[PDB]
């Protein structure tokens, strides 16, 4: 299975540097052109820089020229971004794409997950897990973090039926917000152990709360 | 310098057409056959549905196609379903610049049946109050249209501050989710009878209430 | 006069490039002797195929093309100009926008490009088929 | 060493008959190169087969019958003991009710008689293998 | 399309002869073991007579040994059932079957659609063919003949949908008698000319009657 | 000499499963596995279902099942079907006898649904009246189960002489069709008021009755 996983996002300060990985599986890498393709919040794609398969010839769009540096491991199936001098115009999710090519008519086949960055004079901030207690909903409510992202699993991801995650609110004060519920049955609750696995990259928090009834 | 210019919304009916236009330049579009129409949900990677400016990409049907005329590319949709309600974004080479992109576009599909939304409504946690605050959580789902607004209400009477209301997010039953969240300190929940959440979807109001004294 | 059979050659194919293949099938089509030809991204044959041609003798045709090691959308056609016991000569075209396949002068069978025909490295002719000719040959 | 691609010998099999066959595929695994082996009742090989083994190396095998011209129920087996770019030993062993098919010595298909293995005329090997082997011995 | 074809059968007076074909096509009839096989009225199936690929080998039931001869024509694609000195017991439709031998575990796959066989000291008699007058009903009375059988086709085979030719009665008299009836659309009466072809081989009677309106 | 002796007849319910026994000797059955199936249908050539005692022939089901112990083979047949109602006869090689078939059996599947007889009444045409000849056709088509009684009526009063009526016979939609004849002078069938077929199926009657005077 063709796999693409970007990796290095985060929270940079104004004018500092940040390396971005995506590692390819599932596919015979060192064959292939590849892409950096970008989205700001409430924006469209923007094609940010591309390399050929050996990794000799690059290409960068004007607003990044002369800031960062497309590379590529051929023997680690590695695409590397070296963004310098970065600017709060930089914010967005970073995708790798592949082939992006004129021989493939520029097309992009295969994508990424894709990595978050963002580009302020602000610190990180952990947030605060609170259990949201008791077919049966339940859920966990994860408070005033930054930046996104948040990820939130259950039973260390054993427990994925029944689960809606909801995108965060960006609340005024500039901290973002979410809730994760669970529908299990009502037959379950004292029997099975509920906890939401809640991971914040940026500031490296990892909270694990049991939700139990009241 | 004149970007791939999209209609920012359009909307067709369910079982029916609709075409999406890309208005480019003599240096992208009317350059060569190098076109190509992406697919993607917010927060998920971009999909390859045509490329070539008129071939399908794997596993997109032929209700889907695309062709160009002089510098505007058209993106056509036929036997309109469900998951079609997405954003659209085309795509060309561009002389010395790589591959542009067009704005997007946002498909609505009309015609669908109307599903009133789901709410739960969650107290502070018991947690949240030893930590000195308090946040009701409103959680809004499996709505259609996706459009809804929240108000709130301590006691009988309406209350505007402190409520963050997210934007509709489209969900895997193709129904779309939301949520508000009010913040009060410990010492106005525990003093008032009761809080509510009101959802009005398409002129119908959903109300959920919560005591203290539960 | 006989070539081998896996037959593999490096190829530079654009707008102009035919590539001739003379040949006949080693079974009686009852018994559905097959013939393959695959235009190549590189020289290793387990590379990505631009182009596959997939004759089932007396049966079908199956053109293809395999890319990120997967095979994609199969177009088929049941044209049969090939004649059972009978030597053939297969010519294959590259035009601007597809590759046009003759068989014995007659125009047979089409396949649009899916990847640049530039992007074609190694041409591989194989399967139930002996070869006598296999002729690059360019019109500007 | 190596002997004529597709083989053609006559035969007489009967219970305790066995065909060795020792060979190689002629392409890697992912472009699934085919071994066919069909046992006929005449010289002719548009006769009948009595067991016709087909290989789709790396994916398949399928086993069948060709009886008044027509080809019977398929047997499919997704057991594959043959080793992408190997040299592989195939035998089959004539049973009283079934052959018994050997892949470098270990038992890996079976095909109850459709037809009695003394109806069989001719033995045919062929498709993209190249072959070194093909011995018919006996025990009583 | 594989097909077995016999002819030849008829009345016979006792102590006579007859000889049966049965045209093979659609495979290689010369590789191929062939054999008759006969079922009396009333009666049970019984192997008669097989004969080799070649020719060269033969064998006979017990109960027509020395009375009939197996032969075939490999160049004319035949086989043959010489019947001599034949008796009431004879009597029976005649299969061609194939392959019946040994190697193919003495299995039929194959059989032709059969030829009726009667013994008797009685005269064929040809039938009277009279029109029964008519969604609407109509049809042919075909009355006493002898031996069976008749076949009965509407508007020269052209007619096929909606027919029913209903097994004969074998009456006191010892003379057959059937009926055939069409199913047509009560608008075709007048436009539409309904003709029941009628055949009696035995007697090689041949009646074409048009069916019309009262 | 003892022959393959099966039951005349057998019973099974549509949906379950019956079995057919086929009584042999040491010389047939008990020699070798040259133990043929077929099914029939009165006036059709035997279709193969079986050979070598449990191999199933081209396009026969699993639900077809042979086998035999000692001297005796079995033919079962699971989930019982409308088609299923035939005849169904065992084969065997016979030291020095090529093949010897059973007897046959007439399978019954019980419990389908009950289908009253359609019946079509015709009156002697002016053809047959003409040839100082009358015959009244009683055509009676779609019932189920296969079995039914006719009567005949000159007036109110019951007619016995001239009266032929076929066995039932299975048709197309594996329900049953039956004619009967009944014969009059051509003074009979002008001298009465009218005439009557009456079809009795599971003890319920139908009539049709036709008059000169129409
Ligand atoms: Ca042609
Ligand atoms: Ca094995």
């Amino acid at each position: 299975q063709l796999q693409l996983v970007e990796s290095g996002g985060g929270l940079v300060q104004p004018g500092g540097s940040l390396r971005l990985s995506c590692a390819a599986s599932g596919f015979t890498f060192s064959s292939y052109a590849m892409s950096w393709v970008r989205q700001a919040p409430g924006k469209g794609l923007e094609w940010v820089s591309a390399i050929n398969s050996g990794g000799g010839s690059t290409s960068y769009a004007d607003s990044v020229k002369g800031r960062f540096t497309i590379s590529r491991d051929n023997a680690k199936n590695t695409l590397y971004l070296q963004m310098n001098s970065l600017k709060p115009e930089d914010t967005a999710v970073y995708y790798c794409a592949t082939p992006g090519d004129r021989l493939w008519y520029y097309r992009y086949d295969y994508w990424g997950q894709g990595t978050q960055v963002t580009v302020s004079s602000a610190s990180t901030k952990g947030p605060s897990v609170f259990p949201l207690a008791p077919t049966a909903a339940l859920g966990c409510l994860v408070k005033d973090y930054f930046p996104e992202p948040v990820t939130v699993s259950w039973n260390s991801g054993a427990l994925t039926s029944g689960v809606h995650t909801f995108p965060a609110v960006l609340q005024s004060s500039g901290l973002y917000s979410l809730s994760s519920v669970v529908t299990v049955p009502s037959s379950s609750l004292g029997t099975q152990t509920y906890i939401c696995n809640v991971n914040h990259k940026p500031s490296n928090t990892k909270v694990d709360k049991k939700v139990e009834p009241k | 310098q004149a970007g791939l210019t999209q209609p920012p919304s359009v909307s067709g009916t369910l079982g029916k057409a609709v075409t999406i236009s890309c208005a480019g330049t003599s240096s992208d579009i009317g350059y060569g056959n190098y076109v190509s129409w992406y697919q993607q949900l917010p927060g998920t990677a971009p999909k390859l549905l045509i490329y070539k400016v008129s071939r399908r990409a794997s596993g997109v049907p032929d209700r889907f196609s695309g062709s160009k005329s002089g510098n505007t590319a058209s993106l056509s949709i036929s036997g309109l379903q469900s998951e079609d309600e997405a954003d659209y974004y085309c795509a060309s080479y561009r002389y010395r610049n790589n591959v542009v992109f067009g704005g997007g576009t946002h498909l609505t599909v009309l015609g669908q049946p109307k599903a009133a939304p789901s709410v739960t409504l969650f107290p502070p946690s018991s947690e949240e109050l030893q930590a000195n605050k308090a946040t009701l959580v409103c959680l809004i789902s499996d709505f259609y249209p996706g459009a809804v607004t929240v108000a709130w209400k301590a006691d009988s009477s309406p209350v505007k501050a402190g409520v963050e209301t997210t934007t509709p997010s489209k969900q895997s039953n193709n129904k779309y989710a939301a949520s508000s969240y009010l913040s009060l300190t410990p010492e106005q929940w525990k003093s008032h009878r009761s809080y509510s959440c009101q959802v009005t979807h398409e002129g119908s109001t959903v109300e959920k209430t919560v005591a203290p004294t539960e | 006069s006989l070539l081998p059979v896996p037959y593999t050659e490096a190829a530079s194919l654009s707008t102009g490039s035919t590539v001739t293949i003379k040949g006949r099938p080693l079974a009686c089509f009852l018994n559905e002797p097959y013939l393959q030809v695959d235009f190549h991204t590189e020289m290793k044959e387990e590379s990505d195929i631009v182009f596959h041609f997939q004759v089932c003798f007396g049966r079908r045709v199956v053109m293809n093309s395999r890319e990120y090691g997967a095979w994609k959308q199969q177009v088929e056609s049941k044209n049969m100009p090939f004649q059972d016991g009978q030597e053939f000569e297969l010519s294959i075209s590259v035009l601007p926008d597809k590759y046009q396949v003759m068989v014995n002068g007659q125009s047979s069978y089409t396949f649009d490009h899916r990847i640049k025909p530039e992007a074609v490295k190694m041409v591989q002719v194989w399967r139930d088929i002996s070869l006598t000719k296999f002729n690059v040959s360019y019109l500007k």
